[PDB]
């Protein structure tokens, strides 16, 4: 959007902006998603004043749109977060978060006799809601844990 | 093509009741008219990267039988290959370029799936992996439960034992509750109950279900009595000794049953089936144990074979 | 160092302004020394350009300052970094960043018997800048190793 | 009868360019039109008197892919047969009583050679012989370079690692310099050169080769990557990890290489070869590892078959 | 004669409040006033049929301590005793004409109750006989709950990890429940919940317990927290992985706590203690393993002198 | 209070020219005027959690020709702490609670620098750490050049065999370089050869060194010839027996040798001595192996005493 306390402030031509993360989830997406190994100009703001919600986090990737499902991923994270869309400095899209089917790469099976720690294979566990608690379950061990448990690793 | 034609067989949970019983009715035929050369010409490979002379060597009779060749291995005691360092991806990478199917057994959940990913067109076929899945034990326990019931649905069927860990007993429920208005009976140690997972998925199911503190209670019901094999190391040896005693089946226990209740058991058996229950009628884990061979056998011929004549 | 006039980026009152970081390394940075592990607002800003390097990453910290030891430690990855304190609205300090002669917490013995590995102590390294490059011996094991291949990748 | 009728395969110095050429013609046939039954009543000797899976997998399905038999056995851990006092002439005295041919992998040098005092009429081939020579696996390495480049002659071939154990890198070498206008890189650490003896061979034969200290320098020059797995062992943990990244393989290093380079490597690499090259046009270890079985088959079939129907 | 001369300390249920007191009383003198040469002359066997290296060192700087010598040895299977043929009470027998006191540790229950039948009498000492006791860990966690908490009645204990198997748990809980007015919290995963037997115990004798979730309902009244190790393998891996964060501890959780609280552990930790809770002023742990020298050499000084002027 | 006193002896590089100094100066009184109660009443922990007899056996004899008591272990593997659990902290932070003093051998570099953190005011020595460390054992050295050369500064030294893994030369190099005018000669197969780093710091310092092909071209200046085994695993057999022959001693070679000349080796000896070479007077490596006793008795003295008035 547009910020200013007083101070003039960037505000991308053209891209996407991950706006209100929560606190120290910011940095944690990204590191995970790995979203600042591209050429482009990416903002971030952390710790914001965002008053009504406290203190969030904020990114704005320029000239780089997320496909809808790579919007879905950011859910056991930073569901709240709304992601918008940029162009021409103004907000085209208004997606927010949704919980996916499947969740690749970004989180560790707590099976410790899974064969998924040795071998070059990305992770992979199909969610599935109950009263709103998400269980996990691991593509090649089978095994089902809580988002709890598999999150806290 | 056959349904299963080049198709992994990995999991239990990832066959339909159509496809158990597809598997079902070629057994069924193989053992009634045999085709010692349907394979001829196929190279197998058995690798038992964990032991096992009961499901190796039953496995591998399945494939002698069908004129398929084998090469293979057992124990990973060292195997300067997978164990030194090989990442198994690289292994089956390398096997895969060799044989035309791959029947493996491995001590890590997954394995048998991860190995999928790296066979591009062969078919592996999981004879176990770790605590997770053994889908070929489970394809023989519903064959002589069929061919000795006549059915797959409307049974009573009595599980006993290491219910928590006992890694058949799961695969062995899931699949029975595939078809309808199966009944169930779970008499087990406290310490070893049956896991929830498996209780709610019935539950949705609308299944019956009830535990059971001893034998003699649903003796007079059951069509089927599952016996496993109650590890002792699971337990202390004063706890095993003190639970033991409700949970061994002599043939006196017997007495009370039908006419036409099998007891199975997918062996080594020692001390939960006295030798006695080996000469009653009832007694069915060796046939059982046969039938291992038919089962493997369609499975198989189904994978390999384009279409089946039968 | 970088001034924009039109399209606008705010500047802080106080802390620190980690400028002319070469691009990519702003984030080694971030993660290696936890500059995220706070409370205070930091502000980011990676690929942003300044045609005397090209493309650079540049880190705003507020209310946080970085003794003169702190900032040696970037010497290894951004040599050329120029720490600008800041109070008052004004650059109160330039400092830029000296070889530390030793290194903790942050590298990894590449001495694969080194038992620094299965431990809970902190690794250490003692710097010494001998022709062409640095050598860095481990505290532990006592082997020498080219900076080059203690940066494993 | 062909050149190898009954004759026995030992090192790669005893066979001639025109007998590696009969060879790899026959393998490429083979692959082409397969012959099942070509060996079929014959019962050949798996005698792997050192484990070795990789080699006796392939072997094996090399027989089973001819129709042979195959009786064997593997890892001489007591073998009261051998290994208590048999003294391996007995062994093979003994053995070539039963079968037509043996396959054998012993941990000494010269073993399949004295093998070869005991056999009488049967053929024995050497599957490996401690650090001498392993001929089965450069008839695999040269068909997989005739296969890619087109050609055994005028090729600029890089082999990198342990160039002073490798036994394998000594043996690709001897075979390469049999024909015409090979250019050899050595790229290898400062410990693990090249041995001499093989370099005075190459000069009297008036061989170009380089040493070289990096990959990046030959990279845009090599139609061949040769790696070879650098031990551990050999060497000290800080040596080693000092060393070490002047001789990974990573997709990025290759970006430089021609359009036909392919990159081979006799197995298990680990650590020398990282997993993204295994996506690039230029791996072929694994294709490298299929062409095995087509090497093996035609070194069984020539001789074992008096005339080849090709 | 102190009541304490030439007995065997075989149980804690054989011993009485006074007597602990006595063991006690005499442990903080000895730690205050240390005699070196009070056990002068004296042999003792430090006999480890069962290998327990830090039990072992303990005992044994004990025994120094007091100016005794020492003689032993560890694991049977090492050992050239009681492997085939002789039995331990032969083995007993005969070392009861050499020493002047038994100290061993063995794989099964009941080990030492019968050494004292045939030691004649030199007075045996249990340093663990299988899941039974270990007399000596309790006196040595008792003087440890004195010497912090400077009482043994009124105390607020939770007790956490496997409740089940942790035969120390279940030796501290019978010793705490001989002193009045304790009242125990018991934080355990339902698989490794405490057993009856115990429970049946606490509340015949009015004794105070209830089962918590999780240590922090508990934080804030407990005094001492008695944790023991979850070992992964007395479950299923995936199992233990579920259950773990819930009984771990990290420094964190100790704000709440009254400043007179100690955190205990028998030891290995691995996982359940976290490193950063050793910095904090409840870690204990550490001041225990200390504290097993004195409760062991207060023993050894009781059960060889008829009369002690410390 | 001593320069030594209170402080871990961990690497020979932590030590100064003095506290070499005051080491062998002290040593010599102790072989001179025995002080056999000096430590009475300490324990010392001997851990040798990679085993080594022949250096145990010698700091054990140190320790008790002082009067001191020891405990301690052989092999982890063997023993019962850190095969797949607890750390090195945790079990030093545990016996750092026993002891006055911690001796230890470690598969591992930098095991003692580590466990000098956990001690906290026990003083840990070095009995061996990996590739890395092996204070006394130089100190030993050290004494026996003095002791029969008279001093430490201008001598002429030759180091014989491995001296590119020999950790023992490399540390000898380095103390020996502390000392004035020292000139060494480097004897060793190419592959074998003294590292880069020892020859910098030599040629930093001012110090003369020099390759020789054969002990011949230096036997007549030499005053101190240090062998060092080459371990025929270090190489491939074939190779190991070429270079054989060029770095093994017969007495015949002592011929034209300075009267003082002595030999030394750290032992075990194999090939390389010959055994004639024991009758001939330049045979010290067991009066080397005795001076151990001396070396590590001032060290324990030092370490455990404020002041000695020997
Ligand atoms: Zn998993
Ligand atoms: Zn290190």
């Amino acid at each position: 959007m547009t910020h200013d306390n007083k101070l003039q402030v960037e505000a991308i031509k053209r891209g996407t902006v991950i706006d209100h993360i929560p606190a120290q989830i910011g940095f944690k997406l990204l590191s995970l998603f790995k979203l600042t190994e591209t050429d482009q100009r990416i903002t971030i703001g952390l710790n914001l004043p965002s008053g009504e919600m406290g203190r969030k986090d904020l990114i704005k990737i320029e000239n780089t749109f997320l496909s809808e499902d790579q919007v879905d991923q950011l859910a056991l994270y930073a569901p709240q977060a709304a992601v918008n869309r940029i162009d021409n400095y103004e907000v085209v899209g208004k997606s927010r978060p949704s919980l996916p089917e499947r969740i690749d790469n970004v989180l560790v099976c707590p099976n410790s006799n899974c064969i998924s720690h040795a071998e070059p294979v990305s992770s992979s566990f199909a969610v599935r809601k109950r009263a709103n608690d998400i269980a996990l379950k691991c593509k090649y061990c089978e095994k089902e844990f809580s988002h709890n448990v598999v999150l806290a690793n | 093509a056959n349904p299963l034609y080049q198709k992994h067989i990995i999991s239990i949970n990832d066959l339909s009741r159509d496809d158990l019983n597809l598997v079902l009715a070629t057994a069924a035929k193989l053992k009634a008219n045999p085709q010692p050369e349907l394979l001829k010409h196929k190279v197998i490979a058995s690798c038992f990267f964990e032991a096992s002379t009961r499901t190796r060597l039953s496995f591998q009779t399945s494939m002698h039988r069908l004129g398929a060749s084998v090469v293979g291995f057992s124990d990973s005691a060292n195997t300067s290959l997978g164990k030194k360092g090989e990442t198994l991806a690289d292994t089956i990478s390398v096997i895969s370029t060799y044989v035309d199917a791959i029947v493996m057994r491995h001590p890590q959940e997954g394995a048998a799936r991860l190995a999928t990913e790296f066979s591009g067109n062969v078919p592996v076929l999981n004879a176990g992996d770790g605590s997770n899945q053994h889908p070929t034990q489970t394809l023989l326990d519903l064959f002589t439960i069929q061919q000795t019931e006549g059915r797959l649905d409307n049974l009573h069927v009595a599980m006993v034992g290491d219910l928590k860990y006992g890694r058949t007993v799961h695969s062995l429920t899931q699949a029975l509750a595939k078809f309808d208005g199966n009944r169930f009976y779970f008499i087990a140690p406290d310490a070893l109950a049956m896991p929830e997972y498996i209780l709610d998925m019935l539950d949705e199911k609308g299944i019956a279900w009830s535990l059971h503190s001893s034998i003699e209670e649903v003796m007079a019901e059951v069509d089927i009595l599952y016996m496993t094999r109650v590890q002792k190391e699971r337990l202390d040896p004063s706890e095993y000794a003190n639970v033991k005693a409700q949970f061994v089946l002599r043939a006196s226990d017997l007495h009370n049953a039908k006419a036409n209740m099998k007891v199975l058991h997918p062996l080594p058996r020692v001390d939960e089936i006295a030798t006695d229950v080996d000469k009653t009628p009832h007694a069915w884990y060796f046939q059982q144990a046969g039938n291992g061979i038919f089962a493997r056998q369609a499975l198989l011929a189904l994978v390999l074979n384009r279409d089946l004549v039968l």
